[PDB]
Protein backbone atom coordinates (compact mmCIF):
# COMPACT_ATOMS: atom_id res chain seq x y z
CA UNK A 1 0.00 0.00 0.00
CA UNK A 2 2.03 2.72 -1.42
CA UNK A 3 1.38 6.25 0.41
CA UNK A 4 2.49 9.64 0.27
CA UNK A 5 3.40 12.18 2.93
CA UNK A 6 3.53 15.67 2.18
CA UNK A 7 3.95 18.30 5.38
CA UNK A 8 0.50 19.60 5.96
CA UNK A 9 1.46 23.14 6.23
CA UNK A 10 3.96 25.75 6.03
CA UNK A 11 4.16 29.46 6.45
CA UNK A 12 7.13 31.26 4.65
CA UNK A 13 7.53 35.41 4.31
CA UNK A 14 7.44 37.17 0.83
CA UNK A 15 10.86 36.97 -0.95
CA UNK A 16 11.78 33.87 1.23
CA UNK A 17 12.43 30.37 -0.26
CA UNK A 18 10.14 27.63 0.87
CA UNK A 19 10.94 23.57 0.13
CA UNK A 20 8.08 21.08 0.06
CA UNK A 21 8.92 17.88 0.65
CA UNK A 22 7.50 14.33 -1.03
CA UNK A 23 8.13 11.19 0.98
CA UNK A 24 7.07 7.13 -0.41
CA UNK A 25 6.62 4.91 2.40
CA UNK A 26 8.05 2.26 0.07
CA UNK A 27 11.62 3.44 0.33
CA UNK A 28 13.32 6.35 -1.44
CA UNK A 29 12.00 8.65 -4.30
CA UNK A 30 13.79 7.87 -7.40
CA UNK A 31 13.61 9.11 -10.81
CA UNK A 32 11.59 6.37 -12.02
CA UNK A 33 8.42 7.45 -9.75
CA UNK A 34 8.34 11.00 -12.29
CA UNK A 35 7.19 13.05 -9.04
CA UNK A 36 5.14 15.92 -10.07
CA UNK A 37 2.70 19.05 -8.71
CA UNK A 38 -0.54 20.14 -9.27
CA UNK A 39 -1.19 23.38 -7.36
CA UNK A 40 -4.77 24.16 -6.27
CA UNK A 41 -6.16 27.68 -6.00
CA UNK A 42 -9.61 28.00 -4.19
CA UNK A 43 -12.73 27.14 -5.98
CA UNK A 44 -11.07 23.96 -7.16
CA UNK A 45 -8.94 25.50 -9.90
CA UNK A 46 -6.32 22.70 -10.46
CA UNK A 47 -3.04 23.39 -12.64
CA UNK A 48 0.18 20.99 -13.27
CA UNK A 49 3.40 23.18 -12.49
CA UNK A 50 6.28 20.04 -12.10
CA UNK A 51 7.11 16.53 -14.16
CA UNK A 52 9.73 14.10 -14.04
CA UNK A 53 10.89 15.30 -10.86
CA UNK A 54 12.56 18.73 -12.38
CA UNK A 55 10.71 20.01 -15.46
CA UNK A 56 8.82 22.74 -15.37
CA UNK A 57 5.48 22.84 -17.28
CA UNK A 58 4.99 25.31 -20.12
CA UNK A 59 3.82 28.98 -18.42
CA UNK A 60 5.45 28.06 -14.77
CA UNK A 61 7.63 31.25 -13.36
CA UNK A 62 11.37 30.21 -13.18
CA UNK A 63 11.22 30.32 -9.63
CA UNK A 64 9.42 26.94 -9.14
CA UNK A 65 11.79 23.96 -9.13
CA UNK A 66 11.31 20.54 -8.47
CA UNK A 67 14.26 17.74 -7.66
CA UNK A 68 15.28 15.21 -5.53
CA UNK A 69 16.33 16.02 -1.68
CA UNK A 70 17.25 13.25 0.51
CA UNK A 71 15.03 10.39 -0.10
CA UNK A 72 12.15 12.64 -1.16
CA UNK A 73 10.52 14.47 -3.97
CA UNK A 74 10.96 18.10 -3.69
CA UNK A 75 9.57 21.44 -4.81
CA UNK A 76 11.63 24.51 -4.08
CA UNK A 77 9.73 28.63 -4.57
CA UNK A 78 11.84 30.96 -4.40
CA UNK A 79 11.36 34.35 -3.91
CA UNK A 80 7.47 33.58 -2.52
CA UNK A 81 4.82 36.03 -3.33
CA UNK A 82 1.60 36.35 -2.09
CA UNK A 83 0.26 34.42 -5.42
CA UNK A 84 1.88 31.42 -4.12
CA UNK A 85 -0.28 30.82 -1.41
CA UNK A 86 -2.48 27.45 -2.16
CA UNK A 87 -2.05 23.93 -1.55
CA UNK A 88 0.14 22.37 -3.55
CA UNK A 89 -0.17 18.11 -4.12
CA UNK A 90 2.64 15.61 -5.00
CA UNK A 91 2.01 12.61 -6.60
CA UNK A 92 4.42 9.48 -7.41
CA UNK A 93 4.04 6.84 -10.12
CA UNK A 94 3.89 3.36 -8.95
CA UNK A 95 4.66 1.07 -11.68
CA UNK A 96 0.82 0.88 -12.92
CA UNK A 97 -1.26 3.48 -10.88
CA UNK A 98 -0.36 7.12 -9.72
CA UNK A 99 -0.88 7.72 -6.07
CA UNK A 100 -1.11 11.68 -4.68
CA UNK A 101 0.17 12.98 -1.73
CA UNK A 102 -1.97 14.70 1.09
CA UNK A 103 -0.98 18.18 0.05
CA UNK A 104 0.41 20.92 1.57
CA UNK A 105 -1.21 24.11 2.21
CA UNK A 106 1.60 27.24 1.67
CA UNK A 107 0.54 30.39 3.96
CA UNK A 108 2.89 33.67 2.72
CA UNK A 109 2.92 35.41 5.92
CA UNK A 110 1.60 39.35 5.93
CA UNK A 111 1.13 41.86 8.82
CA UNK A 112 -1.67 40.97 11.24
CA UNK A 113 -5.22 42.16 10.69
CA UNK A 114 -7.63 42.33 13.21
CA UNK A 115 -11.30 41.41 11.86
CA UNK A 116 -14.41 43.23 11.70
CA UNK A 117 -17.21 41.56 13.41
CA UNK A 118 -20.95 41.47 13.08
CA UNK A 119 -23.94 39.75 14.62
CA UNK A 120 -26.89 38.76 12.92
CA UNK A 121 -30.40 37.61 14.56
CA UNK A 122 -32.52 35.33 13.47
CA UNK A 123 -35.17 36.48 10.98
CA UNK A 124 -38.95 35.54 11.80
CA UNK A 125 -39.52 33.15 8.73
CA UNK A 126 -37.01 30.74 9.94
CA UNK A 127 -38.72 31.61 13.55
CA UNK A 128 -41.84 30.22 12.03
CA UNK A 129 -39.97 26.59 10.95
CA UNK A 130 -39.51 26.52 14.73
CA UNK A 131 -35.93 26.93 14.72
CA UNK A 132 -33.63 29.68 15.27
CA UNK A 133 -30.17 30.38 13.87
CA UNK A 134 -27.83 33.51 15.28
CA UNK A 135 -24.83 33.92 12.75
CA UNK A 136 -21.80 35.99 13.92
CA UNK A 137 -19.38 37.22 11.08
CA UNK A 138 -15.22 37.41 11.51
CA UNK A 139 -14.42 39.49 8.12
CA UNK A 140 -11.03 39.35 6.37
CA UNK A 141 -8.46 38.97 9.46
CA UNK A 142 -4.93 37.35 9.93
CA UNK A 143 -3.58 35.06 10.79
CA UNK A 144 -6.52 32.84 10.62
CA UNK A 145 -5.95 31.56 14.61
CA UNK A 146 -9.57 32.85 15.97
CA UNK A 147 -11.42 31.86 18.98
CA UNK A 148 -15.67 32.63 18.85
CA UNK A 149 -17.61 32.03 22.03
CA UNK A 150 -21.56 32.21 22.06
CA UNK A 151 -22.62 33.68 25.27
CA UNK A 152 -26.44 33.53 25.57
CA UNK A 153 -27.64 35.72 28.57
CA UNK A 154 -24.29 35.29 30.17
CA UNK A 155 -23.66 31.70 29.56
CA UNK A 156 -21.17 30.13 27.62
CA UNK A 157 -22.37 27.79 25.15
CA UNK A 158 -21.00 24.56 24.24
CA UNK A 159 -21.78 22.43 21.09
CA UNK A 160 -24.42 24.00 19.37
CA UNK A 161 -22.33 25.86 16.64
CA UNK A 162 -20.26 25.38 13.51
CA UNK A 163 -17.96 27.08 11.98
CA UNK A 164 -16.69 27.66 8.47
CA UNK A 165 -13.60 29.56 7.04
CA UNK A 166 -12.78 30.74 3.48
CA UNK A 167 -9.71 30.06 1.95
CA UNK A 168 -6.57 32.94 2.24
CA UNK A 169 -8.34 36.13 -0.01
CA UNK A 170 -5.87 35.97 -3.30
CA UNK A 171 -5.57 39.89 -3.24
CA UNK A 172 -5.34 41.14 0.72
CA UNK A 173 -4.58 37.40 1.96
CA UNK A 174 -7.14 36.79 4.63
CA UNK A 175 -9.39 35.20 5.71
CA UNK A 176 -13.41 35.43 6.68
CA UNK A 177 -15.12 32.62 9.59
CA UNK A 178 -18.47 32.26 9.95
CA UNK A 179 -19.94 30.85 13.61
CA UNK A 180 -23.54 29.82 13.64
CA UNK A 181 -25.52 29.30 16.50
CA UNK A 182 -28.43 26.91 16.09
CA UNK A 183 -31.12 27.16 18.71
CA UNK A 184 -34.65 26.13 19.18
CA UNK A 185 -37.42 28.45 18.85
CA UNK A 186 -38.08 27.25 22.04
CA UNK A 187 -34.63 28.25 23.98
CA UNK A 188 -34.19 31.07 21.73
CA UNK A 189 -37.28 32.95 23.31
CA UNK A 190 -36.06 31.88 26.61
CA UNK A 191 -33.13 34.49 26.86
CA UNK A 192 -32.33 37.89 26.06
CA UNK A 193 -28.83 38.58 25.82
CA UNK A 194 -27.27 36.87 22.41
CA UNK A 195 -23.50 37.56 22.33
CA UNK A 196 -20.41 36.63 19.90
CA UNK A 197 -16.95 37.14 22.05
CA UNK A 198 -13.84 37.45 19.55
CA UNK A 199 -10.40 36.67 20.57
CA UNK A 200 -7.52 37.68 18.12
CA UNK A 201 -4.16 38.41 18.00
CA UNK A 202 -4.71 41.84 16.51
CA UNK A 203 -7.24 42.69 19.38
CA UNK A 204 -5.60 44.00 22.64
CA UNK A 205 -8.81 42.46 23.92
CA UNK A 206 -11.54 40.15 22.88
CA UNK A 207 -14.18 42.03 20.64
CA UNK A 208 -18.11 41.35 21.48
CA UNK A 209 -21.02 41.93 19.38
CA UNK A 210 -24.46 41.24 20.47
CA UNK A 211 -28.28 41.93 20.52
CA UNK A 212 -31.47 41.92 22.57
CA UNK A 213 -34.16 39.15 21.15
CA UNK A 214 -36.76 41.38 20.11
CA UNK A 215 -35.26 44.90 20.09
CA UNK A 216 -35.14 46.87 17.22
CA UNK B 1 -7.46 27.75 -24.95
CA UNK B 2 -8.34 24.33 -23.36
CA UNK B 3 -11.45 23.57 -21.53
CA UNK B 4 -12.79 21.08 -19.79
CA UNK B 5 -16.39 20.86 -18.70
CA UNK B 6 -17.45 17.80 -16.70
CA UNK B 7 -20.91 16.62 -16.78
CA UNK B 8 -23.31 13.82 -15.02
CA UNK B 9 -22.91 14.30 -11.57
CA UNK B 10 -25.81 14.27 -9.04
CA UNK B 11 -27.34 12.10 -6.08
CA UNK B 12 -27.26 8.52 -6.66
CA UNK B 13 -28.55 5.39 -4.67
CA UNK B 14 -26.08 2.85 -2.69
CA UNK B 15 -25.56 0.15 -5.13
CA UNK B 16 -26.59 1.66 -8.43
CA UNK B 17 -24.40 3.05 -11.12
CA UNK B 18 -23.92 6.79 -12.73
CA UNK B 19 -22.37 7.68 -16.00
CA UNK B 20 -20.26 10.53 -16.18
CA UNK B 21 -18.95 12.53 -19.27
CA UNK B 22 -16.40 15.34 -20.18
CA UNK B 23 -16.40 17.62 -23.23
CA UNK B 24 -12.98 19.12 -24.42
CA UNK B 25 -11.74 21.80 -26.95
CA UNK B 26 -9.00 23.63 -27.23
CA UNK B 27 -6.62 21.17 -28.03
CA UNK B 28 -6.44 18.29 -31.04
CA UNK B 29 -8.13 15.97 -28.28
CA UNK B 30 -7.04 12.66 -30.54
CA UNK B 31 -3.65 13.35 -29.76
CA UNK B 32 -3.75 12.88 -25.79
CA UNK B 33 -3.91 10.64 -22.78
CA UNK B 34 -7.16 11.70 -20.58
CA UNK B 35 -7.57 11.50 -17.04
CA UNK B 36 -10.30 11.70 -14.36
CA UNK B 37 -9.19 12.05 -10.47
CA UNK B 38 -11.52 12.59 -7.35
CA UNK B 39 -11.79 14.35 -4.01
CA UNK B 40 -13.73 13.40 -0.99
CA UNK B 41 -15.05 15.24 1.80
CA UNK B 42 -12.25 16.06 3.83
CA UNK B 43 -9.55 13.77 1.50
CA UNK B 44 -7.32 14.78 -0.63
CA UNK B 45 -7.12 13.70 -4.52
CA UNK B 46 -7.28 10.09 -5.65
CA UNK B 47 -6.53 8.92 -9.44
CA UNK B 48 -9.38 7.16 -10.99
CA UNK B 49 -7.49 5.54 -14.15
CA UNK B 50 -6.79 7.09 -17.48
CA UNK B 51 -6.83 6.32 -21.32
CA UNK B 52 -4.40 7.05 -23.78
CA UNK B 53 -5.19 8.27 -27.52
CA UNK B 54 -6.48 5.59 -29.43
CA UNK B 55 -8.41 3.57 -26.45
CA UNK B 56 -5.75 0.30 -26.52
CA UNK B 57 -4.06 1.37 -23.00
CA UNK B 58 -6.45 1.50 -20.06
CA UNK B 59 -4.92 1.97 -16.97
CA UNK B 60 -7.02 2.05 -13.39
CA UNK B 61 -6.44 2.60 -9.61
CA UNK B 62 -6.29 -0.97 -8.21
CA UNK B 63 -9.57 -1.18 -5.91
CA UNK B 64 -11.95 0.27 -9.15
CA UNK B 65 -9.80 -2.05 -11.52
CA UNK B 66 -13.75 -3.53 -12.32
CA UNK B 67 -16.18 -1.07 -10.77
CA UNK B 68 -15.60 1.72 -12.77
CA UNK B 69 -14.95 1.86 -16.89
CA UNK B 70 -12.99 4.52 -18.69
CA UNK B 71 -14.01 5.29 -22.48
CA UNK B 72 -13.72 8.27 -24.57
CA UNK B 73 -14.60 8.87 -28.06
CA UNK B 74 -12.26 11.01 -29.76
CA UNK B 75 -14.63 12.20 -32.61
CA UNK B 76 -16.91 14.00 -30.22
CA UNK B 77 -13.93 15.23 -28.07
CA UNK B 78 -15.35 13.43 -25.27
CA UNK B 79 -14.35 11.37 -22.02
CA UNK B 80 -16.72 9.44 -20.09
CA UNK B 81 -16.36 7.37 -16.84
CA UNK B 82 -18.87 4.35 -15.64
CA UNK B 83 -19.34 4.47 -12.20
CA UNK B 84 -21.02 1.11 -10.69
CA UNK B 85 -21.74 -0.33 -7.48
CA UNK B 86 -22.10 2.53 -5.96
CA UNK B 87 -20.66 2.85 -1.91
CA UNK B 88 -20.63 5.95 0.34
CA UNK B 89 -16.83 6.35 -0.32
CA UNK B 90 -17.92 7.23 -3.79
CA UNK B 91 -18.77 10.70 -2.82
CA UNK B 92 -16.79 13.12 -4.19
CA UNK B 93 -15.82 15.76 -6.95
CA UNK B 94 -14.86 13.64 -9.86
CA UNK B 95 -12.82 15.66 -12.41
CA UNK B 96 -11.58 15.33 -16.41
CA UNK B 97 -8.11 15.62 -16.51
CA UNK B 98 -5.48 16.31 -19.22
CA UNK B 99 -2.40 14.19 -19.23
CA UNK B 100 0.50 15.57 -21.01
CA UNK B 101 2.47 12.52 -22.01
CA UNK B 102 6.24 12.75 -23.34
CA UNK B 103 7.80 9.28 -23.25
CA UNK B 104 11.08 10.65 -24.96
CA UNK B 105 11.39 13.23 -21.57
CA UNK B 106 9.70 10.41 -19.12
CA UNK B 107 7.98 13.96 -18.72
CA UNK B 108 4.30 13.11 -17.13
CA UNK B 109 2.18 16.12 -16.02
CA UNK B 110 -1.96 16.45 -15.26
CA UNK B 111 -1.58 20.03 -17.25
CA UNK B 112 -5.46 21.08 -17.33
CA UNK B 113 -8.29 20.33 -15.08
CA UNK B 114 -12.11 20.84 -15.42
CA UNK B 115 -13.64 22.19 -12.15
CA UNK B 116 -15.21 19.03 -11.56
CA UNK B 117 -19.13 17.54 -11.07
CA UNK B 118 -19.78 16.81 -7.79
CA UNK B 119 -21.63 13.21 -6.77
CA UNK B 120 -23.38 11.91 -3.97
CA UNK B 121 -24.31 8.45 -2.34
CA UNK B 122 -27.29 8.01 -0.35
CA UNK B 123 -30.54 6.91 0.12
CA UNK B 124 -32.14 10.16 1.16
CA UNK B 125 -34.01 12.42 -1.35
CA UNK B 126 -33.24 15.70 -1.86
CA UNK B 127 -34.04 18.61 -0.44
CA UNK B 128 -34.15 22.27 -1.35
CA UNK B 129 -32.71 25.10 0.35
CA UNK B 130 -34.62 27.79 2.52
CA UNK B 131 -32.89 31.23 2.36
CA UNK B 132 -32.95 33.37 5.08
CA UNK B 133 -31.90 37.17 4.98
CA UNK B 134 -29.30 38.13 7.02
CA UNK B 135 -30.29 41.83 7.75
CA UNK B 136 -27.47 45.04 7.22
CA UNK B 137 -27.75 45.30 11.34
CA UNK B 138 -26.83 49.15 10.22
CA UNK B 139 -28.73 52.53 9.20
CA UNK B 140 -27.87 54.60 5.85
CA UNK B 141 -27.07 56.72 8.48
CA UNK B 142 -24.54 55.26 10.26
CA UNK B 143 -21.82 56.24 7.39
CA UNK B 144 -19.26 53.77 5.99
CA UNK B 145 -19.54 49.76 5.31
CA UNK B 146 -22.45 47.44 6.48
CA UNK B 147 -22.30 43.63 6.22
CA UNK B 148 -25.59 41.24 5.28
CA UNK B 149 -26.34 38.13 3.28
CA UNK B 150 -28.12 34.75 3.38
CA UNK B 151 -28.18 31.92 5.25
CA UNK B 152 -29.12 28.79 2.91
CA UNK B 153 -30.01 26.48 5.49
CA UNK B 154 -31.52 22.71 5.02
CA UNK B 155 -30.21 21.25 1.63
CA UNK B 156 -29.44 17.53 0.15
CA UNK B 157 -26.90 16.89 -1.53
CA UNK B 158 -24.24 19.17 -2.52
CA UNK B 159 -23.91 21.74 -3.99
CA UNK B 160 -25.77 24.84 -4.25
CA UNK B 161 -24.44 28.08 -6.11
CA UNK B 162 -24.86 32.06 -4.72
CA UNK B 163 -24.81 34.54 -6.48
CA UNK B 164 -25.81 38.64 -6.00
CA UNK B 165 -27.73 40.72 -8.15
CA UNK B 166 -27.64 38.19 -10.89
CA UNK B 167 -23.65 38.60 -11.16
CA UNK B 168 -23.27 42.28 -10.75
CA UNK B 169 -22.37 42.34 -7.71
CA UNK B 170 -18.81 40.16 -6.80
CA UNK B 171 -16.60 42.51 -4.89
CA UNK B 172 -16.69 42.19 -0.88
CA UNK B 173 -18.71 38.81 -1.55
CA UNK B 174 -18.25 35.19 0.87
CA UNK B 175 -19.99 32.72 0.29
CA UNK B 176 -18.59 30.54 2.86
CA UNK B 177 -17.82 26.27 2.69
CA UNK B 178 -21.32 24.47 3.47
CA UNK B 179 -21.48 22.69 6.62
CA UNK B 180 -23.11 19.40 7.85
CA UNK B 181 -25.49 19.56 10.25
CA UNK B 182 -26.75 16.88 12.53
CA UNK B 183 -30.06 16.64 11.04
CA UNK B 184 -27.69 15.10 7.58
CA UNK B 185 -28.84 18.74 5.77
CA UNK B 186 -26.47 20.68 4.66
CA UNK B 187 -26.00 24.67 5.43
CA UNK B 188 -23.61 27.81 4.34
CA UNK B 189 -23.54 31.51 4.13
CA UNK B 190 -23.33 33.95 2.07
CA UNK B 191 -22.32 37.77 2.92
CA UNK B 192 -21.19 40.89 1.12
CA UNK B 193 -20.40 44.51 2.19
CA UNK B 194 -21.86 47.53 1.13
CA UNK B 195 -21.79 51.19 1.94
CA UNK B 196 -24.35 51.74 4.46
CA UNK B 197 -25.71 55.02 2.30
CA UNK B 198 -27.02 52.78 -0.47
CA UNK B 199 -29.10 50.73 2.03
CA UNK B 200 -32.54 51.79 1.08
CA UNK B 201 -31.39 53.18 -2.44
CA UNK B 202 -29.74 49.71 -3.82
CA UNK B 203 -31.61 46.09 -4.34
CA UNK B 204 -29.27 43.48 -2.94
CA UNK B 205 -30.32 40.08 -3.94
CA UNK B 206 -28.31 37.07 -3.50
CA UNK B 207 -29.65 34.35 -6.00
CA UNK B 208 -29.32 30.51 -4.95
CA UNK B 209 -29.44 27.62 -6.92
CA UNK B 210 -30.22 24.03 -6.29
CA UNK B 211 -29.54 21.67 -9.37
CA UNK B 212 -30.41 18.38 -7.46
CA UNK B 213 -33.86 20.13 -6.53
CA UNK B 214 -34.44 22.03 -9.33
CA UNK B 215 -34.58 24.83 -6.89
CA UNK B 216 -33.93 28.38 -7.60
CA UNK B 217 -34.31 31.24 -5.14
CA UNK B 218 -34.06 35.04 -5.28
CA UNK B 219 -34.15 36.79 -1.82
CA UNK B 220 -34.11 40.37 -1.22
CA UNK B 221 -32.10 41.37 1.88
CA UNK B 222 -33.41 44.86 3.29
CA UNK B 223 -32.92 46.31 6.70
CA UNK B 224 -35.39 44.99 9.01
CA UNK B 225 -38.27 47.85 10.80
CA UNK B 226 -38.57 48.83 13.76
C1 LIG C 1 1.03 11.97 -13.48
C2 LIG C 1 1.58 10.71 -14.17
C3 LIG C 1 0.69 9.99 -15.02
C4 LIG C 1 1.17 8.80 -15.69
N1 LIG C 1 0.51 7.93 -16.54
C5 LIG C 1 1.36 7.02 -16.85
N2 LIG C 1 1.02 5.96 -17.71
N3 LIG C 1 2.68 7.16 -16.26
C6 LIG C 1 3.87 6.29 -16.41
C7 LIG C 1 4.79 6.68 -17.58
C8 LIG C 1 4.90 5.57 -18.63
C9 LIG C 1 5.69 4.33 -18.14
C10 LIG C 1 6.93 4.01 -19.00
O1 LIG C 1 6.86 4.13 -20.25
O2 LIG C 1 7.97 3.64 -18.41
C11 LIG C 1 2.50 8.35 -15.50
C12 LIG C 1 3.41 9.07 -14.65
C13 LIG C 1 2.96 10.24 -13.99
C14 LIG C 1 3.99 10.96 -13.09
Amino acid sequence: ELVVTQESALTTSPGETVTLTCRSSSGAVTTSNYATWVQEKPDHLFTGLIGGTNKRAPGVPARFSGSLIGDRAALTITGAQTEDEAIYFCALWNSNHLVFGGGTKLEIKRTVAAPSVFIFPPSDEQLKSGTASVVCLLNNFYPREAKVQWKVDNALQSGNSQESVTEQDSKDSTYSLSSTLTLSKADYEKHKVYACEVTHQGLSSPVTKSFNRGEC
Amino acid sequence: EVKLLESGGGLAQPGGSLKLSCAASGFDFRRYWMTWVRQAPGKGLEWIGEINPDSRTINYMPSLKDKFIISRDNAKNSLYLQLSRLRSEDSALYYCVRLDFDVYNHYYVLDYWGQGTSVTVSSASTKGPSVFPLAPSSKSTSGGTAALGCLVKDYFPEPVTVSWNSGALTSGVHTFPAVLQSSGLYSLSSVVTVPSSSLGTQTYICNVNHKPSNTKVDKKVEPKSC
